[PDB]
DNA sequence: CGTACTTAGGTTAGGCTAACCTAAGTCAC
DNA sequence: GTGACTTAGGTTAGCCTAACCTAAGTACG
């Protein structure tokens, strides 16, 4: 499936990584867009010549000062276009990240000053994850949000009631499973109950207001929640 | 295919309407050509070469002369090029 | 810079018969602003990939498969250019170098969306009929 | 150095066999000089392209395919140590290291030439029978 | 078709070009070995690192000490393996190449030494070329070869009755040719008629003890003569 | 496949030879395992350890100790992984 | 408690197409 | 004699598989 641009994909694939507190390694790039460990490697080379991050000595990349601005720069488009296509447009739930992650190659600042007063400022995408660098732009008191913990994490813990604030990108690339979370209702602005398990590796158990699921270990690491 | 061949047979270009001797026109279409130059599509906003007004077209003769346009909000000269890539309908 | 080269090539390629030009890769060269080996390699390629042909005098004529995706470029342009006007509120002269870029990115079932919100338009901002409406079904 | 991966890989193997030992991963990586990692990465590939099978037990057996091509390379391999010694005069300690490498680059053009030239040989110079000689119709 | 050493048939091709007197550009390689020019450019940068080869600025291909060395050394394995194939074992003239352009990678100078010996010191190849850095080995008063002339020049000067000396590595990669110019005769130590041509970009017709046929320019270049 | 499986159902391995009591064999078969040890080759050579020549094989006790063999230019010292590579005839 | 193998994340060599360039030609009314 | 195009030889960006590595695990008599 075409990236339309590589470069940005490969920044917002590590700020993704970051929002879902994942070590940003090239293997995790080769998963996530689905090419060759050599392919990342030689991208990401391209990527540290032209300044735009670095590889350490563990081996995680780190976005330099303008990598970390060009990553805001897209993941904001993004945001902004899903607003767009849900308030204005009305794509539906499912299909709405899959445009969204193209048109964030192709929009200018111009039209996203345009989006922000059409949509009233928007602060939150309507998966529930922060717009950032709205300041850039020229636009409020941001959530502390420390208080916001992973259902994987929660269910590991004993598990417990709770209501969804976030999916994150990562979840949002599977449109079947988004139908199916839409269906149940694991959306934000909803509660669950999230059912305890003991160990990493093994499926969540969550009870939305219309039945129940099953969540993997890496989709359930991606959905923050408040507990009541 | 309306957009390539009209289904109005009165459409005219700009720079035919003007080899022809001029005339008041209504302007209609505006190609993709002409809207890749922001400066020049913000004169024509200007001086009312916008579609849905009625212009007038100065007479001209000779190819690679450029044309002469009154707008309700003044006047501008169109290169060739251009004034091929607008189409109106003469009144 | 041109985001697709092929939808580029083949959009500029209906310009030019909108505007009752002779289609020549010399146009091309003018029009996107590249060397002529560029513009003749890449029509070479086009045609090998069925999407054009040229002819004896030299003019580019799009194939059956070139049409189709050339109409639904220009389809996607001209809505999104509805769009930017009518609900976006971009200025007027910035419209189309947004659009040229959105015209690579939209797909059918944002079409078919926009055709319900702006209430079945048939023109562009700029009077240009849009194309293609029967392909999207409305 | 190997010259070619997957041919070693099915000599080794064949080698084993004669030998009267268990065709494991782990006499590749000690034969051919290469981590444990790397042998079974390449073994998944000739698995995948259909040369051998991993068995319940884990000793790797050659396929129809991977036999074929395996009595191939030693056939190639014994002839090239005849010509090496009766022929050419390299020393008989030598003779091994250089086949090694005239296995994977001799065709079967030159088998037959090879066959008439040394008087039809049956075994190699170090008394192993040459394999195959039924494919080359001799 | 495989290459089994990358390295060391880019550097054979570059001394073949330098044998037909042909300004050895990576365009030559690219054309020769059938790879694309993206590839060819990486190769030899990958080459020039390693220090086998330089670019210069008119951008023709010059091999360093070690790359004339290392090209002598794949050169002079190519020709004895010829020899041996043609001597010896009794492999057909015009499927002798293909088969010493394979054994040229894998043949040791220990085997080379003894080849020597058995071949009785040969100092051209079955098809006239000579053989290269038997100096190297420890091994002959060198023709002068000033006096050889291309059947091409030779066509376009008047032609003329000459004898065939050498036939370039170019055209024995062509084996139906190979056999249509055994068929009619023209092979080293044999008579031909070159027909006189006017310009460039002309096949040129020859009259062999045999019969006669056509040679394209590039391969009635890579034919060398002596004119009676 | 009379290389694997010898059509000679009387050739024997040296270290199976040497366990089970020794004796004076002939020497037939020399594995390609054997062979990638140059130095061990030419030792082999030097000893008379080659095709077609008569060894005696030295009784051994215990696997993963090294068999003694005697050729007819003096003797030498296997290793198991060698001697085990080594086909005989015993006569 | 080694022996055999897997898991995880690299590497270099050696290939590819698409898509841009210049310099210096040829072909045509 | 200028406009349109070809010939010739490059370039960077963005993909691939094959085939090597280490470090730190798991599984089994
Ligand atoms: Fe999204
Ligand atoms: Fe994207
Ligand atoms: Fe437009
Ligand atoms: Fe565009
Ligand atoms: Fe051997
Ligand atoms: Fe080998
Ligand atoms: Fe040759
Ligand atoms: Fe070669």
């Amino acid at each position: 499936n075409d990236l339309i641009d590589t470069t940005e994909m490969y920044l917002r694939t590590i700020y993704d990584l970051e929002e879902e507190g994942v070590v940003p390694l090239r293997a995790r790039i080769a998963e996530r867009l689905e090419q060759s460990g050599p392919t990342v490697s030689q991208t990401v080379a391209r990527m540290e010549r032209d300044g735009l991050l670095t590889v350490a000595e563990d081996r995680h990349l780190e976005l330099t000062k303008a990598g970390r601005a060009r990553a805001i720069s897209v993941m904001r488009k993004h945001r902004l276009a899903e607003r767009l296509l849900v308030d204005v447009i009305g794509l539906e739930w499912e299909q709405v990240h899959l445009e969204a992650c193209r048109w964030e190659h192709v929009m200018s600042e111009a039209v996203e000053r345009k989006l922000v007063k059409l949509l009233g400022n928007p602060t939150t995408s309507p998966y529930g994850n922060p717009i950032p660098g709205l300041d850039e732009l020229g636009v409020s008191v941001e959530p502390v949000d420390t208080d916001l913990r992973r259902v994987d994490e929660v269910a590991r813990s004993g598990g417990g009631r709770a209501l969804v604030c976030r999916i994150a990108e990562h979840v949002q690339l599977d449109p079947d499973l988004m139908s199916e979370l839409k269906k149940v209702g694991v959306v934000p602005g909803n509660e669950i109950d999230i059912v305890a398990v003991a160990g990493v590796n093994k499926p969540i158990q969550v009870q939305g207001s219309e039945g129940g699921t099953q969540l993997q270990p890496g989709i359930a690491h991606a959905v923050m929640v408040r507990v009541k | 295919g309306d957009s390539v061949e009209p289904v109005d047979t009165d459409l005219r270009r700009v720079d035919e309407v003007a080899r022809s001797g001029g005339g008041r026109a209504l302007v209609c279409r505006i190609a993709e050509h002409v809207q890749l130059d922001p400066d020049l599509m913000s004169e024509l906003k200007k001086v009312g070469v916008v579609p849905g007004n009625e212009i007038d077209i100065v007479a001209v003769a000779g190819v690679n002369k450029p044309i002469q346009v009154q707008g309700s909000e003044g006047g501008t000269q169109l290169q060739p090029g251009i004034a091929h890539a607008v189409m109106v309908r003469v009144k | 810079d041109l985001i697709d080269t092929t939808e580029m090539y083949l959009r500029t390629i209906y310009d030019l018969e909108e505007e009752g030009v002779v289609p020549l890769r010399a146009r091309i060269a003018e029009r996107l602003e590249q060397s002529g080996p560029t513009v003749s390699q890449t029509v070479a390629r086009m045609e090998r990939d069925g999407l054009l042909t040229v002819a004896e005098d030299r003019h580019l004529e799009l194939t059956k498969a070139g049409r189709a995706r050339a109409i639904s470029v220009m389809r996607k342009h001209r809505l999104a250019e509805r769009l930017l006007v009518d609900v976006i509120g971009l200025e007027w002269e910035q419209v189309h170098l947004e659009a040229c870029r959105w015209e690579h990115v939209m797909s059918e079932a944002v079409e078919r969306k926009l055709v319900k919100l702006l209430g079945n338009p048939t023109t562009s901002p700029y009077g240009n009929p849009i194309p293609g409406l029967d392909e999207l079904g409305v």
